[PDB]
């Protein structure tokens, strides 16, 4: 149960009162059939300040997970090679 | 204390569910005064009975 | 009396009813594990598990007491110097 | 101010802390507290052996 309207691709829906002239349609543009924008997002409300920390913090993608470790190892390695090389050459150019 | 609050927290997230029901119902049968344009044509227009 | 509140836990029936993933051994869990492994380990040496008197843990705590009195005397004569 | 009034306070201002670092308010077991008393007691062992050695020169 929703309401629809017209909008140019890349812009916001057009008002239901304006005309296709005063809203600036050129003869041959490609309009899309999107919905009337929105309503309120209906804000939640939690009174216990304790759970006000666990609830409003999930929206982060925080989980440690066995993929923050994948990026972990490789990033450690590329550092090891680089300073592994530079040490020896510094052991090679300033001394011999 | 850690045993009560931990009990109210499971009841505060249980009584907050009931609300999202009424607000689902009351909104199901009184949409904003623009949705009612698409009500007449469709198959649910004069649904209400006495 | 003092009107105590016995620990309770209902359901959730919503969105925040399966999001926690917090692994933390509580005191009860470590007690339960100790007890289970001392009722199995007393089921393959005593061949009965009514658990009325456990002598295995008695032996182990005896050797532990030996160790502790050892270290106590060690330092109590380390203070001697 | 009774103790119940203060025994309460330090408990809520710990339930908050567990809130923002552990992301669960069950408070069944809290390492943060251990983190506190551990580093705390290593101060006491100092202050006592401090006293026990100051008195050691008092023979």
């Amino acid at each position: 149960p929703v309401r629809l309207s017209l909008a140019p691709i890349g812009g916001a829906p057009f008002s239901l009162d304006a005309t296709l002239d005063t809203v600036g349609v050129v003869d041959g543009d490609l309009l899309a059939l999107q919905a009337v924008p929105s309503g309120p997002p209906a804000p939640r409300i939690v009174e216990d300040i304790a759970d006000a920390a666990v609830i409003f913090s999930e929206a982060r993608r925080r989980q440690w997970g066995p993929t923050h470790i994948a990026r972990g190892a490789a990033l450690a390695l590329i550092g090891l090679i680089l300073v592994g090389t530079g040490l020896s050459v510094a052991h090679r150019v300033i001394t011999g | 204390r850690a045993d009560y609050l931990r009990y109210l927290s499971v009841v505060r997230d249980n009584v907050r569910a009931h609300a999202a029901e009424q607000r689902a119902a009351l909104e199901w049968s009184h949409p904003e005064p623009e949705v009612l344009a698409t009500i007449p044509g469709t198959r649910r227009q004069w649904e209400r009975d006495p | 009396d003092r009107r105590s509140f016995s620990s309770r836990t209902p359901v959730n029936e919503n969105p925040d009813g399966v999001q926690y993933r917090r692994g933390f051994v509580t005191r009860h869990q470590v007690s339960g594990w100790r007890f289970v492994m001392r009722r199995i380990a007393s089921g393959v040496a005593l061949h009965d598990t009514r658990m009325l008197v456990d002598p295995l843990r008695t032996q182990s705590r005896a050797v532990l007491t030996g160790a502790l009195i050892l270290v106590t005397g060690l330092v109590g004569c380390f203070i001697f110097s």
